[PDB]
This record gives C-alpha cells, structure tokens and sequence, in this order.
C-alpha cells in the first residue's frame, strides 16, 4: 500500500534539503506520497496559528516531515514549531544520538537518546514586562506532562533495549518546578524496576557528557534542557549535519524534523547537510513499520558516508548537497 | 600582611581551603586568611553570619570561597556583595591531555538575576510557574563588565548567548543590551549565537569564540560544558566580582561530597585561582610561582589525581606542589 505523508519544506535550507530527502525516497521507491503545504506562513487572526491547509493535511494524514521553520530573534511571531507541537499534542521530543561509522571524531561509540519533553517548562510563549526594564519569563511544569514524559521515557527505554534512564534537572535551583518533574520520575521509576533509574543536575551532566559519554543512556529533561543538550551532543558525533528527531503524540501521530534549525549562512548554495532530515525519515519509516525501506535508505546514507569521496561541507567535503544525495540515491537503487 | 576572607564551603571545600593555606605557608605567601562559615547554617542564624561576611569583605575587599548549598544561602551572598560578574578562565593545562588542548576561553556571567530568585508558586494543583528576571540595569552591567575584561585583557571577541527567539521579551532585553554598549567598544569583535546552537559549537569547534557573555542559567551550562573541554572541575577557576570586590572560586562549582574524607580531590582549580587571587592583591610573584608551579607538576606527571589519570592522593599532590613551591623560593 501506499501512504501519505504532510511535507513541510519549511524556511532556509528546509527546501533543499526536503528535496534531497523526497528524492532519495523516490530512488529507493518507497510506499510514500507527499502532500506538500507550508507552516511557514505564521497568521494573526490574538491567537497565532497554523494555516488551515497545513492542519488539515496533518489531521488527515497524522504524518509528517517537516523542515526548519524560521523563528525571529526578539522580534516578530512566536515559533511555528512550538505552534506545531502544542496543536499536535506532540509532547515527546525524541532526539537519538549515535556515532557514525566511517566519520571520525574526537568520542567514540557515543549512543545516547535525549528525550525532552516538547510541549511547557521555559519554552511556554508567557513572558511580561513586570515594570519598565524589567522583564519576567514564565516557565511552567505540571504534574500531567512531567508523568507522561516520564512514562514515555521509560517506555522508549524498553521498545529499543536500553537499560538505564537518567533524570535530568535543576531542582536545587528550581525547587518547585524541577521538583515535581523529578518527584514524578521517580514514580515511574518506582512502577518500571526493570529499567535501572538514576537523576543528575543539568550542568553535571554538560560537565561529564564532554568527558565520557560512555556513561548516560537514555535522557529525560523538560523542554529547555533538552533542547540544549541535544545541541550539545550533536557535537559529539559529528554536528547539526547527522542528528535527527521526532516530535511524538499520542495514537500514533508524529512530525519528523532534524534538530537542526535554518542554516541562514548557507541557505542558498548547495552546501547543506540532508542526513539529519534523512536520518529522521528514516525514523518517521520505523514508525510506519516499514522496516525494508528504512533499513536500505540508512545503509545506503551511512555506506555513502563510510567510503568517504563525496561528503558535504560540514563533514570535511567538497561536495554540494545535491551531488551529495545523487550518491545515496546511487547506493540504493543498487 | 593582607587580610582575605575565607568560606570553606562544602564538600571538598575545607580539604580544597586546607590546601590552599598549606601552598601558601610553603611560599611564604603574606596572606592571613580571616575563615567565616556560612554552608548549611541555620535559617535563623543566616542573617547574621550574612552580614558579617558582608563587613568582613568591607576591611578586605578580597575573598576566596568554596561551593555554598527566602532565596539560596548563594544569591543572599551575591546579592549583599553585589557579585554581578562571574568570569571562569577556560584554559587548557600544557601537559594534561583532552580532546580540546590548546584552548583559551573566557566565560562572563552575570548571576544576580534569572531563574536563580526562587519565584515559584502554584497557581492550580499540579500546575507551577518559574519566574526568570531580566533586567535592562542587570544585562547592562554584565555587557560593560564583558567588554571592560576583553579590552583590558587584550581579547578581540565579545560574543553575546541568548534564546530570543522563543523568549523574545526576556532573553531580547539581555540580547539588545549587549548591542546597546556593544557599539560602545567599536574595536572589539561583537558576535551573537543561539544557546543551544553555542553549545553544539561548544564541543565541535570551541576555537572560534574568544569571550563569552550571558546570563545566569546559561552560564551555569556553559561553564561546566567548558570546564569538561580543558579536563573537568578539579582544574578549572573562577573568580566573581563587584565594583569593590574580588572573590575567588572554582569555575565550575560543584560539592564534590563523595569526595568527603577520601584522599582524592584535585586542589588544581582553588590553588590556581588562589594566584588569580594574589594577582588581584599586587603579589605578583608569589601568584605566578605558586600558579607555575602547579602547571610544572601537572605538565612533569609525576604526580596527578585520579581526575587528571595519575593515583596519587589530594594530600600527596598538594605536598608535590609545595616541594615545587618552597624549592622556587630557594632557587
Ligand atoms: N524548527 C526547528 O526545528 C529549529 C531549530 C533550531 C532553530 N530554528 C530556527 O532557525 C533559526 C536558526 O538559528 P541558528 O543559527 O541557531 O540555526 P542552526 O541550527 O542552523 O545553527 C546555525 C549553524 O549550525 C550549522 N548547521 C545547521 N544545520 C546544518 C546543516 N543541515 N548542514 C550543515 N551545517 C548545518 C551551521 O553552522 C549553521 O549555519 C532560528 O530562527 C531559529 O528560531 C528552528
Ligand atoms: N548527600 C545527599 O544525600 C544528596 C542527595 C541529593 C543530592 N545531593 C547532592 O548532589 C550532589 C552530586 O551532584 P553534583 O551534580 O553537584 O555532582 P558533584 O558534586 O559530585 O560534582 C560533579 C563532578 O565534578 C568533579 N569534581 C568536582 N570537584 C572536583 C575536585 N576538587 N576534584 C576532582 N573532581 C571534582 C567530580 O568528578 C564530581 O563528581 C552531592 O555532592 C550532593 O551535595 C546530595
Ligand atoms: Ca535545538
């Protein structure tokens, strides 16, 4: 059969690197059509919102792919993404980060999973000017979410055999907030004793992390920390190029997206890195249970990045984008 | 001769301390340490033991502290010291090897406001706000403060962090403050970077970024992140400061309690900050001896901490270093 999935190419280099991706799954003929709209468009009707189009092709189709959105720097509309997610209730963010083979970097064997919950904690669209000059900024954690990310975690934790689930947090500093996201991991920690659980502050784990990252596994935090501590393991493994994602509701329904944002310095050309939407179609693949595509488009991607010859920019190359992909596309077909 | 106030503080704290006065009695160094207590004291005691580091610091001007715990024991003392600037040295140690030798980093925090106030309430049941400040006055002292250290250290790069996108009344004050006294320093470097992306060039690639500004919480996740890059807590100093005031820290400050009564924390992290320290206080010599000295026997390896790959206890490499020190002095 043959499914239907919403595109969105998004800002920047959203567009090409789409491209790329829709073209490799046209090599390797995969079961999938693209219904293609933007959420770039952000509309004031007080509320903001998602462009009809877009809601519905998601509301009918429940998957998608979807490329950076562009959010402007203490200016204009709030982040699309964060619209996205909190429309969809997608609240589990699930950011895997694992060494590439044939890509040398300074840590080996890195296999972490950075699960972030998407939806509240300092990423909640509240601020206020309190008086002239004074500004205030609302972060908020509840009971419901904190659970629920939780749960999922530990959930993930057994869907892919991993052991050991790590709460991440700053409940020394935010004694109410992080409390109760921690209080809460530990219930479920309590509920699930076949998955070993442990809890460390934040900038230890940023401290340890760039040491020995041999020693974390799977990572719960609320919203902001995980968003940096993705960044920060991106890093690790060879950068904003290679680290995919998946913002994860209930039911089934998930958009695919790579961790990484625009790219605003190298949005025209062709220098792009498209392995990090890859890699995440590949996830949005597994999820659609089709294992036998999602298996030939990685291999094909990771084979292409072993040899060498052909990497992008990022990844010590001289290759453009689509000269890139061409290669992929080569490897799969065969 | 000069009086510095001393706050042991946790953990490894006193055994840090303890190592401190031990290199300085090896170097004849003419500091006598006036010791005040202030972790884990009672609420209602607080106050007091609160002021009198406040007079104490108003004879001295000067103070070395370890890691301390309405608001944190922590933000009183910053606040009743007015402690805006934190500056951690990232640097790395000549002969101690990571993935990121070479490095030479500068990290400037301001830690008077933002999440760190403890304004937190319920507001439903199950449902808690946080509230993080930022203020025109506080993101534009950090801003001088940042700019005043690149021109008098002779740095090229001021790069300012910020999440202003999502947080776009917040984290936008601190972000066009920095614009604002950025133009100011016409021949410093200004720069602007995304957090999360920093963090991910953190790692990657940290040469390109010279100094660093940002507030509170970001500081706190980008001095441990630099810290981890040039060999960990252990090895990194800080110092905080005032208009009138220099208090001397580790950059990356943690407990250490596991620490507690084993022979196994590094004193590299407070001894060199005590020489950042007797910079401060004009004794020039004895601060880049007791500070090269330090780095020789790193950089020898005859002796390391466990943290540093080496076996040897915080007492045995604490006395290596003063063999080195009393031995300079002789030399
Ligand atoms: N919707 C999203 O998922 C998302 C995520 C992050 C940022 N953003 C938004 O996009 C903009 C990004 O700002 P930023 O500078 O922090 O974004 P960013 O993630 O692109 O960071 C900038 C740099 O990261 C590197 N990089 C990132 N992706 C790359 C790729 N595919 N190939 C090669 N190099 C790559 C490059 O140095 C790029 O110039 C902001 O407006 C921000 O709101 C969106
Ligand atoms: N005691 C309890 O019952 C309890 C309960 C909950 C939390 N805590 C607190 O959590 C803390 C642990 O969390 P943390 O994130 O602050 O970790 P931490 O205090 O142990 O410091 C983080 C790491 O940094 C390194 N480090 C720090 N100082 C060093 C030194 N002088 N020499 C060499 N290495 C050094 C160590 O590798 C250390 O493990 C405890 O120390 C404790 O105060 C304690
Ligand atoms: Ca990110």
């Amino acid at each position: 059969g043959v499914q239907t999935v919403t595109l969105i190419p998004g800002d920047g280099i959203g567009p090409e690197i789409s491209a790329a991706v829709m073209k490799i799954f046209d090599a390797a003929k995969a079961p999938i059509q693209w219904e293609e709209r933007n959420v770039t468009a952000i509309q004031g009707p007080g509320k903001w919102m998602i462009p009809s189009e877009a809601k519905e092709s998601m509301d009918k189709n429940k998957m998608g792919l979807k490329g950076p959105l562009k959010t402007p720097i203490a200016a204009g509309h709030p982040s699309m993404n964060l619209l996205l997610r909190k429309t969809f209730d997608l609240y589990a963010n699930v950011r895997p980060c694992v060494s590439i083979e044939g890509y040398k970097t300074p840590y080996t064997d890195v296999n972490i999973v950075t699960i972030r919950e998407n939806t509240e904690g300092e990423y909640s669209g509240i601020e206020h000017v309190i008086v002239d000059g004074v500004v205030a900024s609302i972060k908020l954690i509840t009971e419901g979410a904190s659970k629920r990310i939780a749960e999922f975690a530990f959930e993930y934790a057994r869907n892919n055999h991993r052991s050991n689930v790590t709460a991440v947090h700053k409940a020394n500093i935010m004694r109410m907030s992080d409390g109760l996201f921690l209080q809460k991991c530990r219930e479920v920690a309590e509920s699930c004793k076949d998955i070993k659980f442990n809890e460390m502050y934040l900038d230890t784990v940023c401290l340890n992390m760039v040491q020995d990252p041999s020693q974390f596994d799977v990572l719960v935090m609320p919203n902001l920390y995980g968003d940096i501590l993705s960044d920060l393991c991106a890093g690790l493994i060879g950068g904003l190029g290679v680290t995919p994602s998946g913002n994860i509701g209930a039911n089934g329904v998930a958009i695919f997206e790579s961790v990484h944002g625009t790219a605003p310095d190298i949005a025209g050309k062709d220098m792009a890195n498209p392995t990090a939407l890859l890699l995440s179609a590949v996830m949005m693949l597994r999820h659609m249970g089709l294992f036998d595509h999602a298996a030939r488009i990685e291999a094909a991607c990771f084979a292409t990045i072993k040899d060498g010859k052909s990497l992008t920019k990022d990844l010590g190359g001289n290759a453009k984008c689509s000269d890139f992909t061409e290669e992929i596309c080569r490897r799969v077909k065969d | 001769s000069f009086p510095v106030t001393m706050l042991p503080g946790d953990g490894v704290g006193p055994e840090l301390m303890h190592a401190v006065k031990e290199v300085f009695k090896a170097a004849a160094v003419p500091v006598e340490f006036q010791e005040h207590h202030l972790s884990e004291v009672q609420n209602m005691a607080s106050e007091e033991k609160l002021e009198q580091v406040l007079s104490s610091m108003k004879e001295n001007k000067v103070a070395i502290i370890g890691k301390i715990h309405l608001a944190s024991y922590d933000m009183r003392l910053r606040r009743k010291l007015d402690l805006f600037a934190n500056v951690v040295h990232v640097k790395s140690l000549p002969g101690y090897m990571t993935r990121h030798n070479n490095l030479d980093l500068v990290i400037i925090r301001e830690q008077t406001e933002g999440e760190y106030s403890s304004l937190e309430h319920e507001s439903a049941r199950g449902v808690i706000e946080c509230l993080k400040i930022v203020t025109r006055a506080k993101s534009q002292r950090i801003a001088k403060f940042a700019f005043d250290y690149a021109t008098k250290k002779g740095r090229g790069k001021v790069t300012a962090v910020h999440k202003a996108n999502i947080m776009k009344l917040g984290d936008g004050l601190f972000l066009q403050c920095c614009e604002e006294v950025a133009e100011l320093y016409p021949k410093i470097k200004f720069e602007t970077m995304i957090i999360d992306n920093c963090c991910m060039q953190l790692v990657q690639n940290p040469y390109q970024f010279d100094v660093l500004v940002m507030p509170n919480l970001y500081g706190n996740i980008i001095d441990n992140l630099a810290a981890g890059l040039v060999g960990g807590a252990g090895v990194v100093p800080g110092e905080s400061y005032s208009a009138e005031y220099a208090v001397f820290e580790t950059g990356a400050r943690h407990p250490f309690a596991q620490a507690v009564g084993r022979n196994i924390a590094n004193p590299t992290a407070m001894l060199l900050s005590a020489s950042n320290m007797l910079r401060h206080l004009n004794l020039e010599y004895h601060s880049s001896m007791i500070a090269d000295a330090v780095k020789k026997v790193i950089k020898v390896g005859k002796v390391r901490t466990s943290d540093m790959g080496g076996y040897a206890t915080c007492h045995d490499f604490t006395e290596e270093i003063c063999r080195r020190v009393k031995d300079l002095d002789e030399n």
